[PDB]
């Protein structure tokens, strides 16, 4: 069993915790309890191979912004999450992307761009704009709903595949 | 250079590391042993977070620190003094200018705010995942509410208000799937006819599914508080480990029910059908990764009353002997193949709890509480990490729910199963063994014949599921 | 090659039974243990000049899984029946453990030893004469052990191996 260290990052309130708890427990969290740092573990067969996912759920609130280097050093792949009804959270994506590259001193870090809350009709970030950004990073773009489970396994397991092929 | 720290005389968590207060294992450091002050310092360290440490510590700390004392210590950790103005700051103030306060601002940003946030994260995890400390000590909860509710200052405000709400919700205190669950299957007994439910009249697929839902719920209900300190073996086990004991007693009762179904079927041909049906249930347990259910069957087939029924197993088809033998091989050589299979399957699953219990107990019994170094007694934290590795493995398999529909009547039938009746254990297991001797006497006594007891067809419907539109 | 003996430890829970096998298998001189480690229950020993391998099954902690006892017991060639010298109930349990072993092994003469274990400083309630009388009534050896000083531990296991060899 190979172990994979995944980290979920993005602006406050975009649904990092709801995505993670949906993956771990098949349950949607309605509350908005801002995270400091939580860690989860999941055994799962992906492409016929059993592995062990360690998932670090991180703080999006800006008051925690000086505490990121430590978790970026240890992570092997990053889910970069914004909410498709929050354009500021999409603009915050590039700051996480650049910080990860600086900390890991690498242009080649496994990442997936995630547009969350795709169950909501009132979108403000178009899929095309997010896809253009993902292409510029060389990474896939997956739209998700922590509420309905749409795309959730695809997002996390795509990141596993990119760590595996790294 | 490094930040300067408060004087260790006003703030105890600034004492330098030494072999007299902390020992590391041989890329964050791993702690082998330390004083409680050093453990709490590293639990809330300014340089890095250790989320696995928070879980380990909060699961196991009561073996070395009381809950009331832990709260006092993390409040003491939280209240960090700020440094005085530097010489450059002093000179600016003497000129009527605003000081730059560069060192003060850095100490706030890089020491106080990370440590304080990590203290609050300990509080958040304590309340969310270890709330039993507060259920059992109302005064501890009052102190936590007062501490959280009086944290001032805007940097912590979002988490202070959140933790306050989480506490209030915990005081007065839904699944979505990738697919639809399969259709409930019926055999001789029809929906609502609970009076006819029995081993051969319920559908073997549905027996295995409903027992798996029941055994999964029992597995998922066991909390670490029932395990740490080996409390399920001690005199107060009924008080401290009730969900674990309920889970084990279900397993024992089902095993005994299987045995009773077998040996109370005195006609040989009918008893072969009973054993064959139980092996089919075992096959579905295997398909569902219900390892508790697998071993319930294996335990029954290896019990003294059943294991000796040579005339019965002589008629069991080879393909079913192969299924039972492979399941029994999981337990051989100290569960070697079981451990490998558990770590390879795709959850959901229901682990066998017994191995975890033996490993927690032996880890507790086989390692000292403290290490003595340079005249000091240090808490042996490596021992607690080993226990928490086991409780964490248990928890990892408690997360994933089964995509199976509950059948309320079948669930109730298995919840109310009571093969022992009012009999005591020895009386009942002697009864089962004497029945075994009756139906298949010891050689050279001749094998008797017995009349049939079932008025319905013995043919199994099999264990491959059906799907109408 | 060398003979392997499958030994099984049985007895009441909650009274320090597990210390017997831990102290045997342990790094004798470093008080430390990881039971999850492959073969933390196998030990090569020399008994009366003959080297052998001990495989010890101790399911301590699983006592409430009472319907699994038959299966666990059938794996064994010899048995240590353990009670605590400060717990009279665990001593009174011994008769039924021995009867269950005889039934599972389908023999009236199964290699076994009676072990009285001192697990703490609480007052002894089973005197050595009581346990000697019980062991003699069964025709089996009696060994007393300390859960803290390792005294008696080797004697209990080696005596059982001698019972198997002389069966
Ligand atoms: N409709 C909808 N709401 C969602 C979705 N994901 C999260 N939410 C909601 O958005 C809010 C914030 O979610 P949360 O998971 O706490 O976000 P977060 O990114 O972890 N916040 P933080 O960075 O502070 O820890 C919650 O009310 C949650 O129910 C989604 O996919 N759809
Ligand atoms: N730290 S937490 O509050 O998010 C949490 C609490 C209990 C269990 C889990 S876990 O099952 O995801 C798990 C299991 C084993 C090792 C790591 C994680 C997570
Ligand atoms: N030890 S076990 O759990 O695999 C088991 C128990 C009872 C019966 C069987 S059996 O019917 O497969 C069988 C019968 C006779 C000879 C070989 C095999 C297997
Ligand atoms: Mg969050
Ligand atoms: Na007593």
């Amino acid at each position: 069993m190979t172990e994979y260290k995944l980290v979920v990052v993005g602006a406050g309130g975009v649904g990092k915790s709801a995505l993670t708890i949906q993956l771990i427990q098949n349950h949607f969290v309605d509350e908005y309890d801002p995270t400091i740092e939580d860690s989860y573990r999941k055994q799962v067969v992906i492409d016929g191979e059993t592995c062990l996912l360690d998932i670090l759920d991180t703080a999006g609130q800006e008051e925690a912004s000086a505490m990121r280097d430590q978790y970026m050093r240890t992570g092997e792949g990053f889910l970069c999450v914004f909410a498709i009804n929050n354009t500021k959270s999409f603009e915050d994506i590039h700051q996480y992307r650049e910080q990860i590259k600086r900390v890991k001193d690498s242009d080649d870090v496994p990442m997936v761009l995630v547009g969350n809350k795709c169950d909501l009709a009132a979108r403000t970030v178009e899929s095309r704009q997010a896809q253009d950004l993902a292409r510029s990073y060389g990474i896939p773009y997956i739209e998700t709903s922590a509420k309905t489970r749409q795309g959730v396994e695809d997002a996390f397991y795509t990141l596993v595949r990119e760590i595996r092929q790294h | 250079g490094q930040m300067r720290l408060p004087s260790a005389d006003v703030y105890r968590f600034a004492e330098p590391d030494s072999e007299e207060n902390i020992i590391f294992e041989e890329g964050i450091p791993i702690i082998k042993a330390g004083t409680v002050i050093k453990l709490i310092e590293r639990l809330t360290y300014h340089m890095y977070a250790d989320p696995n440490f928070v879980r380990t510590f909060l699961t196991t700390y009561r073996s070395f620190c009381k809950p009331q004392e832990l709260l006092s210590l993390i409040i003491e950790r939280f209240e960090i003094p700020e440094p005085e103005p530097t010489e450059a700051d002093r000179i600016a103030i003497e000129n009527g200018d605003q000081p730059l306060s560069a060192e003060l601002k850095r100490f706030r940003k890089e020491y106080i705010q990370p440590v304080q946030l990590r203290v609050l994260n300990v509080c958040r995890h304590w309340v969310e995942h270890h709330f039993y400390d507060f259920e059992r000590d109302a005064y501890l909860l009052q102190r936590m509410e007062e501490f959280i509710g009086t944290v001032r200052g805007k940097a912590m405000k979002k988490w202070v208000e959140s933790i306050t709400k989480i506490i209030q919700r915990k005081k007065i205190a839904n699944i979505t799937f990738q697919s639809s669950p399969p259709t409930v299957e019926w055999h001789i007994s029809r929906p609502g006819h609970i009076e006819t439910f029995d081993l051969l009249t319920l559908h073997p697929i549905e027996i295995a599914r409903q027992l798996t839902l029941l055994e999964s719920d029992l597995y998922r209900a066991v909390q670490p508080s029932e395990l740490v300190g080996s409390v399920w073996t001690k005199e107060d086990k009924e008080i401290n480990s009730p969900n674990l004991l309920k889970m084990i007693r279900h397993t024992t009762n089902l095993t005994l029910w299987f045995e009773k179904c077998i040996v109370e079927t005195e006609n040989l041909e009918e008893r072969v059908a009973v054993v064959s049906r139980i092996i089919e249930i075992l096959q579905v347990f295997q398909e569902l990764n219900n390892f508790n259910g697998v071993l319930e069957v294996v335990s029954a087939m290896n019990s003294s009353p059943v294991y000796r029924l040579d005339h019965t197993f002589e008629q069991i088809p080879s393909r079913q002997k192969k299924i039972l033998e492979e399941a029994h091989e999981l337990s051989e050589d100290h569960y070697k193949k079981y451990l490998a299979k558990l770590r390879s399957i795709n959850p959901p699953c229901v682990p066998f709890f017994g191995i975890y219990l033996t490993n927690i107990l032996k880890t507790e019994e086989g390692n000292p509480e403290v290490l003595k170094r340079h005249g000091k007694e240090l808490i042996n934290f490596s021992k607690r990490r080993k226990v928490a590795e086991i409780t964490g493995e248990i928890q990892q398999y408690q997360n994933q729910p089964y995509c199976l529909r509950v059948e309320s009547d079948i669930k109730r039938f298995f919840e109310n199963l009571n093969p022992m009746g009012n009999s005591m254990e020895k009386e009942f297991t002697d009864y089962l063994f004497n029945k075994s001797l009756e139906i298949e006497p010891r050689n050279p006594k001749p094998l008797p014949r017995f009349p049939k007891k079932y008025s319905y067809p013995l043919k199994s419907p099999g264990v491959r599921p059906s799907n109408p539109r």
